[PDB]
Formats: C-alpha cells, structure tokens, sequence
C-alpha cells in the first residue's frame, strides 16, 4: 500500500510498450485502454478526480470505443494476433527490459540521468501540506473555463464546428 | 524529478518510437499517436495539480478535446484510404514517388 | 564531441597510434550514421544484407579515418611540422586513395584524393586561424 | 588533351557529374511513409545524442 | 466543395495562423497550429483523387507528429519553469524538441520528404497555399524563440535544406516537385540567418512568398504541371513564359532582380558575425537551384519546343478567370532591388 | 535558320525523372489529370 | 457588330471607371494634404517655424 | 506575441493563464506564488538578457 | 534587435515621435521609383490581360501609379524613422558607455612608422 | 456577372431550371444514315436546341465572328484529303481525327453549358462518346498507327471523364448496302471513294462497343430507317423513358456548380487535347508553330481580346 503510484506508472509504461509494439490494432487498443485506466488512477491519486473521470468517460468510453469500432470494420481477413510476428515479441520484450533496468537503477541509485535527472525518493514526498477548504481546487480551476476562459471556449467551439464541417467534406468521397 | 514523471515521460518516448517505427497498419500508428496524447495529458495533469496552478486545470481538457478532433480527422483519412485499397496498409500510399 | 575532443586534445605529430585510433573512431561513427540512414531510406531485402551493407560502409569510413590519421600524424612527426596544412593534405589524399580502393576505382580515388586533401588542408587552416563553421551570434 | 579533355574533366565535367550523382541519391525515394518516419526517428535520436543539442 | 464552405475553411486556416502569431500563451499557439491543420486537410483533398488522398494523409501524419512533439516541448518547459508565455525556453531538451517540431512543420531537410510528395499530390492552388501561407506560423514561433535556439542544430538543418533542395530539384520534370525543392532551399536560406537577425528571415520570407505566388499563378494561368506541358505555353501566350523566365531568374538570385536581395542581406549579416564559410557554402550551393531554374527557362521561353495541332483550337479562346494581383506579384518579385533600405521598416 | 528543339530534344524532359537510372526504370510519368484508375472493385 | 457573342469588355464599365478615377484623385489629394501637414508638424516640432 | 494585438487593443485573451501568480478563482494561491512573484518583480522591464 | 525596444507600442506603423523628422519630398527618387513600379505593374497587367499595353485602360494604369506612390510615401517615412531611431540609440549608447568608446589618441604620419613594401 | 462562386452563393441554382425535358439527346448512326432529319425534327417538336454535327470549323463558328478560318489556322486537316488518300504520309487521318474530336469536346461543353445555364435540353448529332467509332474503323483499315490510338485513348480518358453522358442515345440503323447507295445518290466524289469495309467497321464499332456501353448509363433508342422517319414515334418513346440509369439522377446543385464552372471555361475543356505526346501526325515543329501562330494573331479581331481590337471597330480602349 505504501507505493501505489509507482506500480500504476510502471503498468502504464508496460501498456505503452504493449500497444506501441503494434500488434493487431484491437490488441493495441486494449493496451491503450488499460494504459488509460491506470493513468486515470494515477491522476486520481493526485487529487485530479474530475480530470481522471474525464479520461475515463471521454477517452476510454468515447475516442477509444470509436477507435475499436473503426478497427472492427477496417481490418484484415484474418484479423491478426499478437503472436503472429516475432517483431511484436522483440519490441515488447526490449521495451519491458528497458523498463525493468531503468526502474531498478532509479530505485537502487535515485540519481539516474537518462536525458533528465531523476530521484525515486518516493512520490508522496513532493505533495504539499495544506488545506483546500470547502471546495475542490481542480473543479474551481476547470469551472473557470466559462468565466476566465472565454477566448478558450470561443476557439475550441469554433474548432469543433469546423471539425464537423471538415469530416463531412473529407468523407464525401467525390 | 519524482519517478512517476520519469515513467510518464518514458511512456511518451515509447509512443513516439512506436509511431515513428511504422508497420503495415495505419490504425496502429494512429493508436501510437493517441498514446502520445494520453501521456501528454497525464504529464500536464500531474504538473498542474502538483504546483496547484488552478487556472491551468482546464488545459488538459483543451488538450484532450483538440487531440480527439485530430484523431477524428485521422480516422476519416484512414477510412478514405481503406475505401481506396481495401486495407489501411501504408505501403499502398506510395504512388507519389512518381 | 568527446569523440572529437579525444582527437583534438592530443597534439599533432605525436602519439600516432592514439591519433590513428581517434580518427578511426570518427570514421566508424560517421559510417554507422550513413549506414543507418541508408538502411532506413533504401531498405535491404534481408537482415543479413543490411548487416553486410552496414559493415561495408562502416569499414570504408573507418579505414578512411585510420589512413588519414596515420598519414597526417606520421608526416607531421617525420617533418617536425605539426602546424603545416600539408600533412593534413597528405592525409586527405591518402583517405581519398583508400576510398578509391574501397570502391576499387582509380577515378573516384583521384578525385577523392584531391577533394579530401584540399578539405583537410582547409580544416587545418581553420584550426590554426580560428575559422568558425557555426559562428555564435554576436551582433 | 588540355582544352577539350582535361580542362573539361577537372572543373566543369566532374563537378556536374558529382551534382548529378547527388541528385540521383537524394531525389529517388520509395515514397513510403514508413521509411521517412524511420529516418525521422534517426534524426530525432541523433539530435538528442552525439549531436550535443539537448545538453 | 461549397464556395461558402471553402471560404470558411480558408478563413479557418488563416485564423489558425493568426492565432499562432498573436498569442502570448503556448497553449493558444498549439491551438492555432491544430486549427490550421484541421482546416488545411480538406483543402488538400479538394479534387479528391488517390494522389490527393495520399498527399493529405502524409501531410496529416507529419503535422500531427510535429504538433505532439511541440506539446511535449511545452509541457517540459512548464515542468521546469511553470511558464506558459512564449519566450526563451528554460529547458534545453524542451528547446531541442521544439526546434525539431517546428522544422518538421516547416519541412526542413531531415524532415523534408513530405514537401515534394504533398506538393505533387495536390492541385496548384493547394500547393500555392501550402508553400506560401503554411510557412508563416512556424517561422513566427521560431523568430519569437530565436534567442534560445541551438545555433548548431538550426544551421545544420538550414544547410542541409539548401543542399537537398538543390540536389533533389535537379532530377525533377514535375513542376510541383521543382517548386517543393525550391521551397526547401529557400526555407534553408530563411532559417540560416534566424539565429542572427530575424528581420532578415522576415525579409527573405516576404521575397520568397512574392516569387512563389508569381510562379504558381503563372503555372495556374498556364495550366501546366510538367516541364513539357509548360514547353507548349510559348505557342499560346508567350508573355506568360517571358514573365516566368524573369521570375525564374529572380528565384536564382541573379542581380539586379529582387531575388538577389535576401541572399545579399543574409550574407552581409552572417559575415557581421564572423560567419564566412557557411555563407560561401550557401551561395555556392544555390547554383543548383539556379541550374534547374535555367533548365526550365530554356524549355519554356529561351527556346521553342514542338507544339501540337490541337493548339490552334486554344488560340481562339481567352481565360475565363484572371489571377488576382499577378502583375503586382511579378513586378514585386523582379524589380524591387533599388528599394532595399526599406527593409528597416521590418525592424 | 536558327536551330529550335525538335521531338528528340523535347523527350529528354518527358520522363519520370531527369536522370534515368535502374532503380527508377519502373517509374512512369504520373497521370495527365492527376487521377489514378480505380483498382479491382 | 463584328463578334457573334457579346464581348464582356465591349463597353467601358462606367461604375468601375468612375470609381477608379475618383479613388485615384482622392489618393492624390490625401497624399498632398498629408505631406503639407507633415512638413508643418516637422517645422513646429523642430522650432524651424 | 509576434503581433501583440492584445496589448494594442487592451484585451486579455490568454495572459490570464500565463503565470500561476495571476489572479486565481476564489483567490486560491499557487504553490510557488511568492517565488514566482519575486522572480517576476526582479526581472520586470530589464530584458531577458539582464534578467537571466 | 528592435522588437523589445521600450515604448514600442504594438501594430503602429508610424509612431508619433516620427512626426519630428522631415517628411520625404514629393519628388523623392525612391517615391518616383515607386510610381515607376506601379506603371510597370499597369503595363504588365495590360500584357497579361491581352490588352494594348500602352494605351488600354489609362484609369487603371493611373491607379496603379497613384496607389504605388501612396504606399511608397508611408514606407519611406517608416524606413527613415527606423534609421533615425537606430542612430538615436547608437549615439545614446556611445554616450552612456564612454569606457567602451575611448577617445583615440591621434598621431600624424610623420610620427607613425608605416612599413614600405617595394614593388619590384 | 459570369457564373462563378459569387453567383452560385446568392441564388444561382440549376435544379430550379432542370425539368422533365431538360435532357441531352445524341442521335447517331453510320454515314448517310440520316441523323440530320431525326435530330432536327426531334429538337423542333420536343422544344430543344439542335446542334449540327461538329465540323472542322465548329470552333471558328463559336468564336470571333462565327465565320470559318483558313484550314492552315484552324483544323489543319481535310476530309476530302482523307477520302482521296486515307493512307497518306502526312498523318492527315489522325490529325483530322484529333481535330474533330476536339471540336466535339468543345461542342459537348457548349451544349452542357446551354442546358445548365438555361434549363433547355439539347440534341446532338454524334458526340465525344461516338467519335471513337471512326478511329477504330480507320485502325482496322490500317490508317492510324497503333501509337496513334493509344494517344486518342489517353485524350478521351482524361477529357470525357469530366462530363455527364447523354440522357438518350438514339441510333438510326441502316445496312451497309443502303448507306452505299445513298452515298452514290448524293454524288459527293470524295464520299464515292468510301469502301464498304470502312462503313462495315463503323457499323461494327457502333453495334459492339457504342450501343452496348451506352445501355448501362443512358437509355438507348434504336430505329432503323423506316421507324426513323416517324419522328412522332421516336419522341413518344423518348417521353416514355424512365431515365433512372447513369449519373444524372444523383446530381445535386453542388455538382452542377462544378460542372458549370468547368463547362464555361473553354481553355479548361480543351486543356488535355494538347498533352505533350509527340506523334508525327499531330506534332507541329517550332518554326511552323511560331509562323502559323503569328498569322493567326494577324487576323482581324484576334490580336488583343474581344472588345480591344480597334482595327475591327472597338471604341474606348483607354477606359477599359
Ligand atoms: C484569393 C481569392 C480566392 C477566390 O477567388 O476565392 C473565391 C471563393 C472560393 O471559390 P471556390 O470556387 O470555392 O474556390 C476556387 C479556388 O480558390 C481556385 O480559384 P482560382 O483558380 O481563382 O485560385 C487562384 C489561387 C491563387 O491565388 C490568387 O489568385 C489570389 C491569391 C494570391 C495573391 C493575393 C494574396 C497575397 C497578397 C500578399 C502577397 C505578399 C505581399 O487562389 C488561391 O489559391 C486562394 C487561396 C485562398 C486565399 C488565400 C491565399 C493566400 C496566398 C498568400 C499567402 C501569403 C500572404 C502573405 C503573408 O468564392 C467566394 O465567393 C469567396
Ligand atoms: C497604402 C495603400 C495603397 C493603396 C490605396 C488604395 C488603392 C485603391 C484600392 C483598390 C484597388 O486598387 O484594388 C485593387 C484590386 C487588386 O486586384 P487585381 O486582380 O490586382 O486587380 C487588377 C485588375 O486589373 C483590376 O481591373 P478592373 O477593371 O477590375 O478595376 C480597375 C481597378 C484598378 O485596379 C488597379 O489599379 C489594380 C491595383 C493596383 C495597385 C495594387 C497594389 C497597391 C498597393 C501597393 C503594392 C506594391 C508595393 C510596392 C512596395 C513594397 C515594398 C518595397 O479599380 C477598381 O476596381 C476600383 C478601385 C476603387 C475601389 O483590384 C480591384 O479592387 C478590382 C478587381
Ligand atoms: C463570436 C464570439 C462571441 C463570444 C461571446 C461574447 C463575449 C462574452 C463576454 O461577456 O465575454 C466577457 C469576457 C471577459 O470579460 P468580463 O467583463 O466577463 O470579465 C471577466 C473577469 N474574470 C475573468 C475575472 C471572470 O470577454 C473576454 O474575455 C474577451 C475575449 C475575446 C472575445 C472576442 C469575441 C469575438
Ligand atoms: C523591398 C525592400 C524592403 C523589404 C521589406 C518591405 C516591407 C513592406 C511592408 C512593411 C510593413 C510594415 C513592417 C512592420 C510591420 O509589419 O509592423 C510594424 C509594427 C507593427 O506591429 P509588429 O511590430 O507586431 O509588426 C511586425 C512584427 N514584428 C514584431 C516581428 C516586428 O510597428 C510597430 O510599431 C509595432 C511595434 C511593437 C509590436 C508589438
Ligand atoms: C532488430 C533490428 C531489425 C532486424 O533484426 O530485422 C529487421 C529487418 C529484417 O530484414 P527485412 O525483412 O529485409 O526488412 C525490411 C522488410 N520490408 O532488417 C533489415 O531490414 C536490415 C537491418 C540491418 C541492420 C544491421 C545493423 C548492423
Ligand atoms: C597524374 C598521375 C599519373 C596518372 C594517374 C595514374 C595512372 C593511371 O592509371 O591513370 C589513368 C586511370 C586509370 O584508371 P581507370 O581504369 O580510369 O579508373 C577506373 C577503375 N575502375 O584513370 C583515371 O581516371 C585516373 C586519373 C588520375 C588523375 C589524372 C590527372 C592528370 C590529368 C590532368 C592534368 C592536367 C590538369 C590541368 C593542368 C593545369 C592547366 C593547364
Ligand atoms: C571536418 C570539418 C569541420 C571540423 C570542425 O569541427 O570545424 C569547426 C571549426 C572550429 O573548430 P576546429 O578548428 O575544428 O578545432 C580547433 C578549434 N580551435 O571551424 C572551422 O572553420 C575549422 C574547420 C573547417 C574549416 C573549413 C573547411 C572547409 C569548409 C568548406
Ligand atoms: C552534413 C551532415 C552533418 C551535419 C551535422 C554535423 C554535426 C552538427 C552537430 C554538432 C555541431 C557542433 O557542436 O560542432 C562543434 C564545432 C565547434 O563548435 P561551434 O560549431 O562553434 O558551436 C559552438 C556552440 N557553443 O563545430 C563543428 O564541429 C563544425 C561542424 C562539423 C560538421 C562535420
Ligand atoms: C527591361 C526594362 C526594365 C525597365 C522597365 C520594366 C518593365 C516595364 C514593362 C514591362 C512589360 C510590359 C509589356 C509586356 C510586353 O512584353 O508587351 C509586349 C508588347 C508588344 O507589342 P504589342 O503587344 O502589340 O503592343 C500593344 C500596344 N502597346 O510591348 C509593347 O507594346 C511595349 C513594351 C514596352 C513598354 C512600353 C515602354 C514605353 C512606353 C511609353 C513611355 C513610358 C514612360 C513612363 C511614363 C508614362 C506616362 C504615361
Ligand atoms: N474521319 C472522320 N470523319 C468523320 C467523323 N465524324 C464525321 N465524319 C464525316 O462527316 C461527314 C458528314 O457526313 P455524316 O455526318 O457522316 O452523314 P450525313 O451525310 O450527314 O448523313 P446522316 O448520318 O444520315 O445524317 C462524313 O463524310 C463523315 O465520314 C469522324 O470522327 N472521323
Ligand atoms: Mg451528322
């Protein structure tokens, strides 16, 4: 129970290795949604309740769902399987071992310098000490989209309407 | 930096490598793009919650919606390519060499 | 840069074995990069064919580096002239001759002798006179 | 020997030949997304490695 | 497409570019790039052939990958500074990521492969938009963050762009691929002086956009996309081919034409910084671009290729539509060299 | 009269590339109207 | 007349001709007045007169 | 911005999310509010070169 | 260089401190070349549109000329103001930093020993 | 205000003009089959526009003053020369074949223009879709080189693809002996040299390529010479056709706008008829090209542009 965010992050990276080794896209999507679930859990452990539930509802139940639906239509006659290629196994194995080596090095050394400097002193350590009062600071920051973020709403809504128009232009096929 | 950040940035690097190293299917590359976006979302969320940048709490929402719009566009492109060739194989997208 | 630092800090016309090793390392690294790009953009028909192409490019470049280093350093220490661009010119021409041997063609060998010798002499001149390839902005 | 052959060979003919050869190497590409993005991975890795940029 | 929908998509492309150029916040700059790409993809597929679809797909893949890398650079910068303002980057690897992303968006040499194929695969109007308007946003970002770029990385990419644009364009008989390789070389010229003087980058961009607009409008006026099709244009409208020849000479940077101004100013500004070898290399390399420009001029205006019998039909007909601002674009692309000191207005 | 290009001179520029090698022997000039025929239905 | 079809540019576009002449005259008048007031503003800022 | 339309038109389009020491909802403080404020008040108006 | 200059208000083609410089003369050679550029644009417009290049659409060629001169006058003002600003800042910086710009001690060629190189 | 994006945006739609009799009808048949009578009475009684068959000087008729220009400046080919020496070394057979195909492309564009701009239907005598019958007939008789039919296929594929087929394909059926007797009846000495093998090849191309392939995208109406004189019966069968085949039913204003844009632009219509495919029968040398172009430019009203030719009675050049 002492370490929860680290198992979650290691599983996150494992799922990333799994779907980025690119088996047939249905198993890649399964790995992506496993990664998304554990990442939603990660941000739940950081106090990002609304953001993680957004991950769930819109990413895993929306965007993914649509991805798997579209894969179920444009696939191979025998939709492929993970095992069918030695390349998938090699990529997944290399990614898993580079995960294991670096997490072991960071755990037992705490001063790795792979591009960035890292210290696995813990993950609870960086949390600050204070009271947030009678509201969720995350929800207040996100609800400010309609009061502070007028410009953001304007450009995002315009881009979504343009996205509808754009999709209907491209898919017409003439 | 804490080791969760290490693993999140590592996930982004793995998604980038998986996208740059192609295979036959286009959908696999699009899923790698989606993984890159998801790792960006989690990194942004961790940074924003940790430093209590309250107004920046909305930034991950905007990132998610815009990247999903791009994903819809890419899915439509894949569907057009498949209707042309019956598959989403990138090796059929080579007739611009001449 | 450490690959180039180890070549640069050892003085000219001394410790010819060390300088030859450093130039061989530079050659092998450059040949590895060109092999990576060639394998990426013009893929082989098999893994072994790619390994063969990689080894061919790498040995050609490493042999050019080793020959340039040996000839440049030895002609520097033999003549006692470590600041003369002529030793680097001889090195570049010997590198061109071994590139011509690697491609087994006298025309490539002669043209490469001229071009690489002039290039190496220019490099020596730029080292002596502080020419900048990428000059940092100042004004 | 000099004007029609060697003075031609040294400066203009050999330079033109080199430019033509480089043009053939650069221009003739498979037109494959896969090879282009593999080369992109090579370039990205090189910029974050021996080519001292991120440091 | 519907004329209203096409106008809206064009306006959305320009508004994404403007969002990039008017924002102080990195998230809004990323939003502008996203909006530009979203609106740009349909205009590439306006004709809708498999070539157009493949061009759009390759464009989308490169631009989306670049955008994700740009967002990662922004997130690393925020991780180390907590700053969203577009200013110097506070992290070196974030700066490298951002530089590579912006170069991939621009199509610089190590990321140049998409430019020739996409330009060939789309129509001349789409290519005109692609090679003129799409350069503004990444270059403006680069000019804003220029004080923190690694000069070695940028200069490497610019020199490679010049070399590859020169060599790749040597082998082309397709006008769109020739335009794309010329664009790669000119982007290299723009980005070489970027570490030293962003005003020179803006000047070179304006001159290049003028020349590219003039050349693409002449091609659209001619309806020619191959060098042999252009070789018939003398027997229909020789004024177009003579104007095209002077424009190609301008593109080659021949004095006293307008295309010589950016090269001359950039060489001067570089020598001001003890940069002598690189400007000499760049000027020498541009002779390749001038060589295939001169090949096009030979086939188009300076000599007369065989025509066809069916060309007598076209003689009795005028153009239904007329290219806007083409005479102005032609005069600006050829005759403006005496006005060079006005470049200080860009300061 | 002045020499002007004939068909043999014009057809140097009508190929797929400007410098035909073996690796581009299979290259054909692209369609006139930029459209490729539909494949097997 | 001579042509079977009516030429689009067979008669002057009187609205466009008038607009062109008027906008040119306005541009010249505005330029001259701006230069006059600009010389005046320069002379009074610099104390010349 | 490349074209500072916001500072010419007096509009606040995106400057409100640009720092964590800007005004926040319910006056919730940034974690590094004082540190950012001190750095900004040091670096104000002397240019990036001097401020570095 | 000039982007972050103090007082530099956005999107302002001529700032109000430019009104202290002399406006360019009406017969300014650069302005006349601007008009010539407009005239060439009109001629080329006649050529491309397949009209008699010299005598067709005198209102259009005339408008080309006057619009080119109109833009050129303001371009000349902005260019001259930018160069005036450049000189202003250069002199201010030399004044504020006397140690960087010392008063060089002048000497005559009768006390300066220059090396003679024979041509022979 | 030429039909453009601004016209279509406000209120310019073509479906509000399209009707039940807004159809393009092509009448067809071998030589001396009498397509003229059938087409002309069909147009007159069905209230459509007739287009006489596209000749060498059709383009000269739709531009300038509508009068034919010299064969040197327009056409550069002859039909009498083809009937006298069909296997001549000039390449006049395929030069004529390409010129009249280009004239047919121009006429199809002009007819679709009238239909899409006014709403009235048109009737044509032959079209782009039945021009190949003569090309194959000439090929079987060994007139054109095999190189010269590949080029024809290229041009037809890249140009005719852009347009909508006829609603109705009326064909007049006459046997070869009767056609021969009609040619011998009208007395044209050049027509008198037409071999029965040529006419038989034309009829075979009609029956085995043209009529079957129209049958899947239009309704084909075949009459022999007996039922072709009763134009009432022909138009009665024209009015009884469902016309639920081909691309015409699935046409909306968006596609009609693009078709009107292409069809109104004559230089875009003829774009690919001058592809750089160098065949001796149609390639023009640079000296001859330049000379003939200058002589064309010297024509009255042809130098500058319509309305800018003072030498032909054009005023106000300096205000235009
Ligand atoms: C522009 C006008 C486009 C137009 O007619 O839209 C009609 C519009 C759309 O009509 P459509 O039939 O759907 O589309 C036709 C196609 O546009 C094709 O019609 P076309 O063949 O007449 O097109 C010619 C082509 C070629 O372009 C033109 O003919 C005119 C545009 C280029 C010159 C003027 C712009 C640059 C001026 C500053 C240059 C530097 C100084 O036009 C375009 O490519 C237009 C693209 C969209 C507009 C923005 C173009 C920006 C180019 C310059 C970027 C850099 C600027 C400086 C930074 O209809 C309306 O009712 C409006
Ligand atoms: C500083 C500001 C300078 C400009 C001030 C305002 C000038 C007048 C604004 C209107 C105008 O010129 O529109 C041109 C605008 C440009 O389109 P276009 O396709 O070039 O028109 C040429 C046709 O021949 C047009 O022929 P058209 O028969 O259709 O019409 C004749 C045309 C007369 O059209 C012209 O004169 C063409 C435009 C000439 C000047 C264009 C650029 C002006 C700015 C200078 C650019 C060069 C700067 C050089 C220096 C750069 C730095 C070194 O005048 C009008 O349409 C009425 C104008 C008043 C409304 O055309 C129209 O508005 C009519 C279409
Ligand atoms: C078309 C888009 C129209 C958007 C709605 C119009 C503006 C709505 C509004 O009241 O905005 C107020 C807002 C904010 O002003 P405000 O007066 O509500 O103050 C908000 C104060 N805080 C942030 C502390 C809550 O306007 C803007 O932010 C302007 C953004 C640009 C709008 C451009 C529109 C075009
Ligand atoms: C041919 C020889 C001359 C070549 C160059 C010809 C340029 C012709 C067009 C010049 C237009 C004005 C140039 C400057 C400009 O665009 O804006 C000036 C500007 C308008 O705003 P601006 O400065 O944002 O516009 C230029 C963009 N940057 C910031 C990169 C310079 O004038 C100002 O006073 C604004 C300063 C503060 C900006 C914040
Ligand atoms: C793990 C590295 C990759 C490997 O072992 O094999 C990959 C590949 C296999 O060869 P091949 O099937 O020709 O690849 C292209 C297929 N279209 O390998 C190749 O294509 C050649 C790679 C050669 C690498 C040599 C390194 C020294
Ligand atoms: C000079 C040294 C002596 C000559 C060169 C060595 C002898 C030799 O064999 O030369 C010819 C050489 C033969 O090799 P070859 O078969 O052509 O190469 C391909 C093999 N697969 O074929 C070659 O191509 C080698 C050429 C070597 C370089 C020749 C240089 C001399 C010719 C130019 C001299 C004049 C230059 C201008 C002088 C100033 C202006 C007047
Ligand atoms: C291999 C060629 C490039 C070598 C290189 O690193 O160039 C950088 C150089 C400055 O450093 P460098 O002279 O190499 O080392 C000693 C510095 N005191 O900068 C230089 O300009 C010296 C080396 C290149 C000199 C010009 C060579 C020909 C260019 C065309
Ligand atoms: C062409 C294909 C290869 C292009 C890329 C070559 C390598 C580029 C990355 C490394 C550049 C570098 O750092 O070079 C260092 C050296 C001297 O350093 P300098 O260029 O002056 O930059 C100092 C910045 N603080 O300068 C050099 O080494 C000069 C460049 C040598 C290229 C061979
Ligand atoms: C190189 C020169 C560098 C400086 C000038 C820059 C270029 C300026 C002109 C650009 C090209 C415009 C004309 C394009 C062309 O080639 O036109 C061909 C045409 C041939 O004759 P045609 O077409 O029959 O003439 C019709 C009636 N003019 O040509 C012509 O008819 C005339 C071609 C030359 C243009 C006329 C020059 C003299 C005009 C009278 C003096 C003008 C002085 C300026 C002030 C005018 C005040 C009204
Ligand atoms: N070579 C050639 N000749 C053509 C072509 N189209 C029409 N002609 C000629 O056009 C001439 C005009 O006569 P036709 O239109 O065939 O027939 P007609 O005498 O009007 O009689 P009907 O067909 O009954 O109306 C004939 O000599 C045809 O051979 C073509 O594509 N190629
Ligand atoms: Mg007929």
């Amino acid at each position: 129970t002492m370490y929860i965010a680290f198992i979650l992050s290691t599983i996150f990276v494992i799922g990333f290795v799994g779907f980025s080794s690119k088996p047939s896209p249905i198993y890649g999507g399964l790995g992506l949604i496993v990664s998304g679930g554990v990442g939603c859990g990660i941000v739940l452990n950081f106090g990002g309740s609304f953001l993680g539930l957004m991950v769930f509802l819109i990413y895993l139940g929306g965007m993914l769902v649509v991805f798997g639906y579209t894969t179920a239509m444009a696939t191979e006659m025998y939709p492929e399987v993970w095992v069918s290629n030695k390349t998938v196994f090699g990529a997944f194995v290399s990614g898993l071992m580079m995960e294991f080596c670096m997490v072991y090095y960071a755990l037992k050394e705490e001063e790795v310098e792979i591009i960035f400097k890292f210290n696995g002193l813990g993950d609870w350590v960086i949390y600050d000490t204070g009271d947030s009062g009678f509201f969720s600071e995350e929800a207040m920051g996100i609800a400010a989209l309609y009061s502070y973020g007028t410009w953001l709403v304007i450009v995002t809504g315009w881009s979504l309407l343009i996205g509808v128009v754009v999709i209907m232009e491209i898919t017409r096929g003439n | 930096m804490p080791l969760v950040y290490m693993n999140i940035i590592m996930a982004f690097a793995i998604a980038l490598a998986g996208l740059l190293m192609y295979r036959s299917h286009l959908m696999s590359s699009l899923l790698c793009l989606e993984g890159m976006m998801l790792s960006l979302f989690i990194m942004s969320t961790l940074i924003i919650l940790n430093t209590h940048f309250t107004l920046a709490n909305m930034m991950p929402i905007i990132l998610l919606v815009f990247a999903a719009c791009e994903a819809a566009l890419g899915l439509s492109l894949l569907v057009m390519v498949s209707n042309t060739y019956g598959t989403d194989y990138v090796q059929n997208l080579n007739l611009l060499q001449c | 840069k450490t690959l180039l630092h180890k070549y640069s800090d050892i003085p000219e016309g001394t410790e010819c074995h060390r300088k030859a090793y450093a130039s061989t390392s530079i050659g092998g690294a450059t040949g590895l990069i060109v092999s990576a790009y060639s394998i990426a953009l013009k893929p082989p028909a098999s893994f072994l064919e790619g390994v063969a192409r990689t080894g061919r490019y790498t040995f050609t470049s490493a042999a050019i580096g080793a020959i340039f280093g040996l000839t440049s350093c030895i002609s520097a220490q033999v003549r006692e002239k470590p600041d003369d661009p002529l030793n680097y010119f001889i090195g570049g021409c010997a590198g061109g001759l071994t590139l011509g041997a690697r491609t087994r063609s006298y025309g490539i060998g002669a043209a490469a002798c001229a071009y690489m010798g002039l290039t190496a002499a220019l490099v020596k001149m730029g080292q002596l006179e502080g020419w900048q390839v990428f000059a940092e902005p100042k004004v | 020997l000099l004007d029609l052959i060697w003075l031609e060979t040294i400066l203009p003919k050999t330079t033109s030949f080199i430019q033509m050869k480089m043009s053939i190497m650069v221009s003739n590409q498979k037109g494959l997304i896969k090879l282009y993005f593999l080369s992109f991975l090579i370039t990205i890795m090189i910029s974050m490695t021996l080519f001292n940029y991120h440091e | 497409m519907n004329p209203i929908i096409y106008t809206t998509l064009i306006m959305t492309v320009m508004s994404g570019t403007m969002l990039v150029m008017i924002s102080s916040h990195w998230l809004l700059i990323w939003i502008g790039f996203e909006m530009n790409l979203l609106a740009m993809i349909p205009v590439l597929m306006k004709n809708f052939n498999p070539r157009a679809t493949e061009a759009a797909t390759k464009y989308f893949l490169t631009q989306a990958t670049a955008s994700m890398m740009l967002m990662m650079a922004i997130i690393i910068n925020l991780l180390y500074s907590g700053q969203w303002t577009i200013t110097k980057m506070f992290n070196p690897v974030a700066m490298t990521m951002m530089t590579m992303a912006l170069a991939m968006k621009l199509g610089l040499s190590p990321f140049h492969f998409w430019v020739p194929e996409v330009t060939q695969g789309i129509s001349l109007q789409a290519g005109l938009l692609l090679l003129t308007w799409q350069k503004l946003a990444p270059l403006s970002v680069l000019c804003q963050i220029s004080q923190s770029i690694n000069p070695n990385l940028m200069l490497t990419m610019a020199m490679l762009s010049i070399l590859i644009g020169g060599w790749g364009g040597l082998n082309q008989t397709q006008l769109r691929k020739i335009m794309a390789y010329s664009s790669i070389a000119h982007m290299g010229w723009m980005t070489a002086v970027l570490p030293y003087n962003t005003t020179m980058t803006i000047l070179n961009l304006l001159i290049y956009i003028t020349m590219t607009l003039a050349m693409f409008m002449l091609l659209i006026h001619s309806s020619a996309t191959t060098t042999l099709s252009l070789s018939h244009t003398w027997n229909k409208m020789p004024v177009i081919t003579s104007l095209m020849m002077v424009t190609l000479l301008s593109m080659g940077g021949l004095p006293p034409l307008s295309g010589f101004m950016p090269k001359w100013m950039i060489i001067q500004e570089m020598t001001k910084n003890e940069s002598i070898i690189m400007p000499t290399l760049m000027a020498m390399t541009a002779l390749l671009n001038l060589y295939f420009y001169m090949r096009l001029a030979y086939s188009s205006s300076l000599t007369m290729f065989p025509s066809t019998n069916n060309m007598k039909m076209k003689w009795q007909f005028e153009h239904t539509k007329q290219m806007k601002l083409l005479p102005t674009m032609i005069v600006l692309s050829t005759l403006v060299l005496p006005m060079t000191p006005a470049l200080s207005s860009l300061n | 009269r002045q020499w002007q290009p004939d068909v043999e001179w014009a057809e140097q520029f009508g190929g797929a590339v400007m410098y035909p090698t073996k690796e581009t022997a299979h290259w054909k000039p692209p369609p006139w109207n930029d459209v490729d025929p539909p494949k097997d239905t | 007349k001579f042509y079977i079809r009516e030429p689009p540019h067979g008669s002057p576009d009187w609205l466009k001709v008038g607009l062109t002449l008027g906008t040119s005259v306005f541009l010249w008048i505005y330029l001259i007045k701006q230069h006059k007031e600009d010389v005046l503003e320069y002379k009074r800022r610099n104390g010349l007169e | 911005p490349f074209f500072d339309v916001q500072k010419r038109l007096g509009l606040d389009l995106d400057r409100w999310m640009t720092i964590q020491s800007a005004e926040q909802p319910h006056k919730i403080p940034g974690r590094c509010h004082a540190f950012e404020k001190e750095w900004i008040e040091c670096a104000h108006g002397i240019g990036g070169i001097r401020a570095e | 260089m000039m982007s972050g200059r103090p007082g530099r208000v956005p999107l302002q083609f001529l700032p109000n401190e430019a009104r202290s410089l002399p406006p360019p003369k009406l017969t300014d050679p650069r302005l006349v070349y601007m008009g010539f550029l407009g005239y060439c644009s009109g001629l080329i417009d006649n050529a491309i549109r397949r009209r008699p290049v010299v005598s067709a659409g005198l209102h259009r060629q005339l408008l080309y000329v006057t619009s080119f001169v109109f833009f050129g006058y303001y371009l000349l003002k902005r260019q001259d103001y930018m160069y005036a600003l450049r000189d202003h800042d250069m002199f201010a910086y030399v004044k504020s930093h006397p140690e960087d710009f010392p008063e060089k001690d002048k000497k005559t060629y009768g006390e300066i020993l220059e090396e003679f190189h024979p041509v022979r | 205000l030429q039909y453009g994006p601004l016209a279509f945006v406000l209120g310019e739609r073509t479906t509000r003009k399209l009707t039940e009799t807004s159809k393009v009808i092509t009448v067809d048949g071998n030589i001396c089959s009498g397509k003229g009578r059938l087409a002309r009475e069909i147009a007159e009684k069905l209230g459509l526009r007739h287009f006489p068959e596209a000749g060498i000087h059709y383009a000269d008729s739709t531009t300038g003053d509508g009068k034919p220009l010299d064969v040197q400046l327009s056409g550069n080919c002859s039909l009498e020369k083809f009937y006298d020496d069909p296997k001549s070394n000039d390449g006049n057979s395929y030069r004529l074949q390409s010129w009249l195909y280009a004239s047919r492309l121009l006429q199809y564009a002009d007819a679709l223009e009238h239909l899409l701009s006014t709403g009235q239907g048109v009737v044509l005598e032959r079209s782009i879709y039945s021009d190949f019958v003569f090309l194959e007939a000439m090929y079987r008789q060994g007139f054109i080189r095999k190189q010269c039919v590949e080029h024809y296929n290229e041009v037809k594929k890249v140009t005719a693809c852009e347009y909508l087929p006829p609603h109705v394909v009326v064909y007049v059926d006459v046997p070869v002996p009767e056609i021969q007797s009609r040619i011998q009846k009208k007395g044209n000495p050049h027509e008198m040299k037409i071999t029965a093998a040529y006419l038989q090849d034309i009829e075979n191309a009609y029956k085995k390529t043209f009529l079957p392939e129209m049958s899947e995208k239009c309704e084909v109406l075949q009459y022999s010479a007996r039922e072709a004189e009763d134009a009432e019966k022909v138009v009665e069968d024209i009015e009884y056709l469902k016309c639920d085949k081909g691309p015409w039913p699935d046409q909306d204003d968006r596609t009609f706008h693009r078709l009107r844009m292409l069809v109104q632009n004559k230089l875009e219509v003829l774009n690919y008829t001058t592809i750089p495919v160098y065949l001796p029968e149609i390639t023009i040398g640079a000296h001859q090209s330049d000379r003939v172009f200058q002589k064309f430019t010297e024509l009255p009203g042809r130098k500058y542009s319509p309305g800018y030719n003072e030498d032909v009675g054009d005023k106000w050049i300096w205000l235009k």
